[PDB]
RNA sequence: GUCGACGUACUUCAUAGGAUCA
RNA sequence: CGUCGCUAGUACCGGAACUAAAAGUUCCGUAGGUGAACCUGCGGAAGGAUCAUUAAAG
RNA sequence: UGAAAUUCUUGGAUUUAUUGAAGACUAACUACUGCGAAAGCAUUUGCCAAGGACGUUUUCAUUAAUCAAGAACGAAAGUUAGGGGAUCGAAGAUGAUCAGAUACCGUCGUAGUCUUAACCAUAAACUAUGCCGACUAGGGAUCGGGUGGUGUUUUUUUAAUGAC
């Protein structure tokens, strides 16, 4: 009576994705991103954008038959930041409020044992 | 309001403060949010659950978990309570090495520059930007409104890249007046 | 004990004049405000004055003062302050 | 902005310009007009290019009600964007940001000025003045020396400019060559660009770059096409023939093992002629 | 012009008999024009807590790959094991030495696999030193002991038997007993299992595993 | 120095004459400015295709 | 601008 | 401490 | 050639500090 | 309230018609530089302002 | 991006899952703690030689300290000739050139970054602090070795070791 999917949340600096797929991960159920729910490209990473995206997928998933999702939140990772941003945090909160049952929450950020060089250069980046 | 659970693992260096502040942590969780609170000493993880017969706000559980998580990262209790009070607060986290690959004394001085003498520089950013900053070694966490945490992040990052505290302080006054 | 060792080790490495100058100034205020230092008896002052007259250690005939003066390094403001700081300290011990 | 206040250096600049009484002077970066008044005193008429309308108005106020008032003309706009009138001499204290374009514009004017007195920062001027084999010899030096002759007038220090800049300055004289030497600018610059990516390596190593081979092969195919000879146009059809051509010309000219920074004008001309002989055209 | 889920069809995934709870959810795939080929090779990762119904395995995940299809039932087989990132970040702490070993070995089923085991030093009950660092000789000895143990259990067992050993964590206790005299340790865990190579598929050996 | 300079001038004049013997236009030839790029956009590819078609 | 810890707790400022 | 080790 | 580097000879800018009094 | 203007448009044979027109951080070594009052790559230094928490195999 | 635009994109981009290939680098543990003459050194296992300290009622018996000449090594960058070429990236090109806390940003990216055989011999190569030897206060932390205990724990037969 309780069907599980997996809700993958990719919280980058300039956008947030909310992707719901079956347990395997091959089949996509609904992909909505911050850009599709906002008029100005500045606010795509905004928490408000994530909430709209999360609500849209939550509504769509209920139509399909999915009633619960495991959250696998991740950041860009790699040589860049490893912790999900507020866009991801907002998406998680909206999904909980949607009534969709949250099964298990884990961070799956790609963390390198040791990586290539970072794009900044010797003097740094992100003035 | 279905039966759901959250688990938040407490790192060892935050267990003792959790003990002294437990008296002020379970009341708001169990009273306002109508959540079932517990700590598993065997796993050393704070466990929160929704009571289907009593809990009414669907967002209580996730709201509570973020509040526990904020205390876990190193934020004082009252600041963490702000997560329960409000609904538009988020935590930004990034490392020094993300900004600039600093090692040895360069990393130590970068942390010292952010904190400032007697923590003055950190408080200056916190007051001007209306945010709370926890400076855990090379790991920096910022708590506040989304637009606010970005402003604090830029002031912090300028300090990491080498900008002197004095110049960053003047910039804080300008943005503070704009706010 | 480790925590003081780590903090003591780090403060040990920083040997910038401005940093050490700020710490010294704040310390002299706290000791002055709390009166940690005992009042000097008249006999104590006389003994201190006696040594100063015996030696004359705080005049410009010292090696450092003579080196800075004779080579135009005291025209700069900062090194002049140190010379004047030395001279006023000598004058204090000369007071009766 | 940085404003000169030393009168001696301004007098020296205007004097060394050697303005004949029948000369029309293009004066870039008028500023307040300390140079402009003296240039007006000993010139047929002055055309000034000013970016700031306020400064142009102040200059007009200064020159108002003076015997030289009819002589002056002021153009408002960006110097690079404007299409300029005939001028015999150039005397500029323009912002250094447009230093390099300015020079080449003076070189490519339909009738280039016979003399120009230009102030640059010390590094840029020394690179202009650099001779083959010097440390600062660079593409700019070779190109400008082919199209002109640059000599050093004076060294202007930091104290003269208020507020002091972080870089020292120098006044140099640029004398475009008349008649213009008959070499296509595009091909000269193309050869130099290919050879000056690393000026202290062998020229052959300069031609070893894969993208350089791609460009040269495409140029060879286009050259064959213009001569009405049929060319396959595949990506790697002509790689092996062009490689052999480059090797042979480099060997016979004896320039394969000579560093670009130590090669003078005639060496590059010989290489250009050899490449034209074998059929490779650069730009 | 077509809603894709009109043509999709649902399939129920069933786990090996070695786990208590065989029902592990369901997936979807396009209806045959075949659905089996897309279904085969599909890998699903699930926490051990769900399969065993006990929160003692909250920090371990099992990857199972689909190998057979019968009447909407996807018969899967063990494919890998791993720890959750939060647990690993929890164990790795300051003021202690991390001892990690890996061994490549083939089961009795020609299942070539790679086992990664992790352990940490601990301070004694009466210890007063801040740190419990182990000298490199002790680390090398412990690593050798762990390698011999893991090779011994893997070689003398089948893949199903290997998983049956993995679930109760007997290997961790065996490592603790063997390494007791060398140096005190904590958080001894079989951190990860990779399945590198596979033998020829035998549907009988899968049906027997699924009963 | 003077005699060396004059000999160089004569050599330069001869070489420049021989260069006028071998001279063409440069509109179609790809400039060496492209050495750093190493990859082209579809706009650049389309421009090259149009240019080559015009060449025939 | 204040350089000391704010007495008001973050909930209070908001 | 209520809830320290048991459900509260 | 109001040329570059070096060598030599000079010029110049950075001096006030404490106490009392009005 | 009239005439010719100026801007935009439509037509006609410089000319002659019509319509619209709310404005007033400090550096070191090395290597480069063609929008160079200075920039950039790699390695290093402080001669650059340490707040909070911390036995949780408790 | 402060907002845009060069860029990719219904021939399916970004995102998702199962793989595969290449070249670098060894996170967390990580600590001014350890090692080396210095520069420097961090995944496992094996081989080759080298080394300080400690223990010794072993051996030689002044063989020693400092060092012009002379020699070995010498970060990064850089040159010669092959190999490799993932990331980042001097140079070069190109989009935008509006807004001062976010004011130098973006995209492509040659040489380089890596390696083999040779050159170069410079650093804030810093403790801005020559090498050898003797002496002049207390305290408790840590690393390596050694001695002592009728100390705790393990060896879950003892024990002996190991760890405290
Ligand atoms: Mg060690
Ligand atoms: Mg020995
Ligand atoms: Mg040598
Ligand atoms: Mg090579
Ligand atoms: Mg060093
Ligand atoms: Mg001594």
């Amino acid at each position: 009576s309780q069907v599980f999917g997996v809700a993958r949340i990719y919280a980058s600096f300039n956008d947030t994705f909310v992707h719901v797929t079956d347990l395997s991960g091959k089949e996509t159920i609904a992909r909505v991103t911050g850009g599709m729910k906002v008029k100005a490209d500045r606010d795509e990473s905004s928490p408000y954008a994530a909430m709209l995206a999360a609500q849209d997928v939550a509504a769509k998933c209920k139509e399909v038959g999915i009633t619960a999702v495991h959250v696998k939140i991740r950041a860009t990772g790699g040589t860049r930041t490893k912790t999900p941003g507020p866009g991801g945090q907002a998406a998680l909160r909206a999904l909980a409020r949607s009534g969709l049952r949250i099964g298990r929450i884990e961070d799956v950020t790609p963390v390198p044992s040791d990586s290539t060089r970072k794009k900044g250069g010797r003097r740094g980046r992100r003035l | 309001i279905k039966f759901e659970s959250r688990k938040i693992m407490v790192p060892p260096h935050r267990m003792t403060p959790l003990r002294n502040s437990w008296t002020k942590i379970y009341p708001p969780l169990v009273e306002h949010l109508k959540l079932q609170v517990r700590m598993n000493l065997k796993t050393k993880s704070v466990e929160l659950r929704t009571n289907p017969k009593f809990t009414t706000d669907p967002g209580a559980l996730q709201k509570g978990a973020d509040f526990i998580k904020a205390f876990t990262l190193g934020f004082d209790l009252d600041d963490s309570i702000a997560l329960l009070r409000l609904d538009d607060l988020y935590i930004e986290t990034f490392e020094v090495k993300d900004v600039k690959t600093l090692t040895g004394d360069h990393l130590s001085r970068a942390i010292g520059r952010i904190a400032g003498k007697d923590g003055k520089t950190k408080f200056a950013i916190e007051n001007a930007t209306r945010t709370r900053i926890v400076l855990a070694d090379s790991k920096i966490h910022i708590l506040g409104g989304f637009t606010h945490i970005r402003m604090a992040r830029e002031s912090v990052v300028s300090l990491i890249l080498g900008s002197p505290p004095g110049k960053v302080y003047g910039n804080l006054r300008t943005v503070a007046s704009r706010l | 004990m480790f925590r003081e060792e780590r903090k003591a080790r780090r403060l040990k490495k920083i040997k910038s004049k401005t940093y050490r100058k700020i710490k010294k100034k704040e310390l002299m205020k706290n000791r002055e405000l709390a009166a940690v230092s005992s009042d000097e008896d008249n006999e104590d002052h006389d003994i201190a004055r006696a040594k100063e007259r015996m030696t004359l250690k705080h005049k410009t005939n010292s090696k450092w003062a003579k080196d800075m003066i004779k080579h135009g390094m005291t025209n700069d403001a900062e090194t002049r302050e140190e010379m004047e700081e030395m001279l006023r300290q000598g004058e204090r011990l000369k007071a009766k | 902005q940085h404003i000169l206040k030393n009168p001696l250096v301004a007098q020296g600049i205007v004097d060394k310009a050697q303005i004949r009484p029948s000369d029309v002077v293009l004066e870039v970066g008028p500023g307040t007009g300390n140079l402009t008044v003296r240039i007006l005193e000993q010139a047929k008429n002055v055309v000034a290019v000013e970016m700031d309308p306020r400064m142009a108005a102040e200059l007009t106020k200064r020159v108002r009600g003076t015997p030289v008032e009819k002589k002056l003309e002021i153009m408002l706009g960006d110097f690079m964007k404007t299409e300029l009138p005939y001028f015999d001499i150039c005397i500029s204290n323009t912002p250094y940001q447009i230093s390099s374009p300015l020079v080449f514009k003076l070189i490519n004017q339909p009738r280039p000025p016979r003399v120009s007195i230009l102030m640059f920062q010390r590094e840029f001027a020394l690179r202009l003045l650099a001779r083959p084999g010097d440390s600062l010899y660079c593409r700019l030096s070779a190109n400008v020396q082919m199209w002109a002759n640059v000599t050093h007038i004076m060294k202007v220090g930091k104290n003269n400019f208020r507020p002091p800049p972080q870089v020292e300055s120098s006044v140099v004289r640029l004398e475009i060559k008349n008649p213009r030497p008959q070499v296509d600018y595009n091909e000269w610059d193309g050869l130099l660009r290919i050879v000056f990516v690393r000026k202290n390596r062998t020229i052959s190593a300069g031609f070893k770059s894969t993208t350089v081979m791609d460009i040269l092969e495409k140029n060879y195919k286009t050259f064959l096409a213009m001569n009405n000879e049929m060319v396959d146009d595949t990506k790697g059809s002509m790689h092996d023939v062009v490689k052999e051509k480059i090797d042979t010309v480099l060997k016979e000219t004896d320039l394969g093992d000579k560093r670009a920074g130590k090669c003078d004008q005639n060496d590059f001309l010989r290489l250009l002629y050899a490449f034209h002989q074998v059929g490779i055209h650069f730009s | 012009v077509v809603d894709p889920f009109t043509r999709k069809e649902w399939f129920d995934i069933k786990a090996p008999s070695t786990f208590e709870n065989r029902n592990v959810g369901k997936t979807l795939v396009n209806k045959s024009t075949s659905a089996s080929d897309a279904l085969k090779g599909r890998v699903v990762e699930v926490c051990l807590a769900d399969l065993q119904g006990s929160e003692d395995h909250s920090f371990r995940k099992i990857k199972l790959r689909v190998d057979e299809v019968q009447g909407k039932n996807l018969l899967t087989n063990f494919h890998g094991m791993d720890f959750t990132t939060d647990k690993l970040r929890s164990m790795v702490r300051k003021w202690q030495t991390l001892i990690e070993a890996n061994v490549t070995v083939k089961t009795s089923d020609d299942y070539v696999l790679r086992i990664f085991a992790i352990a940490f030093t601990r301070k004694q009950a009466n210890q007063v030193k801040r740190h419990s660092y182990a000298q490199s000789s002790h680390i090398r000895a412990i690593r050798k002991v762990i390698s011999e143990i893991l090779t011994k259990e893997v070689q003398g067992s089948t893949l199903a038997q290997l998983t049956s050993k993995l679930i109760p964590e007997v290997i961790n206790k065996e490592i603790e007993n063997a390494t007791k005299d060398i140096f005190p340790l904590q958080n001894i865990h079989v951190r990860k299992v990779k399945l590198l190579k596979q033998p020829k598929f035998d549907v009988g050996a899968l049906m027997a595993l699924h009963g | 120095k003077f005699i060396e300079h004059q000999l160089k001038r004569e050599e330069r004049k001869t070489i420049i004459g021989k260069l006028q013997d071998y001279k063409i236009d440069t509109s179609l030839l790809t400039s060496s400015k492209r050495l750093g790029e190493g990859r082209q956009t579809k706009k650049e590819e389309f421009k090259e295709a149009l240019s080559l078609e015009r060449q025939g | 601008l204040s350089d000391v810890k704010s007495s008001k707790s973050l909930a209070e400022i908001y | 401490l209520p809830g320290w080790g048991e459900w509260a």
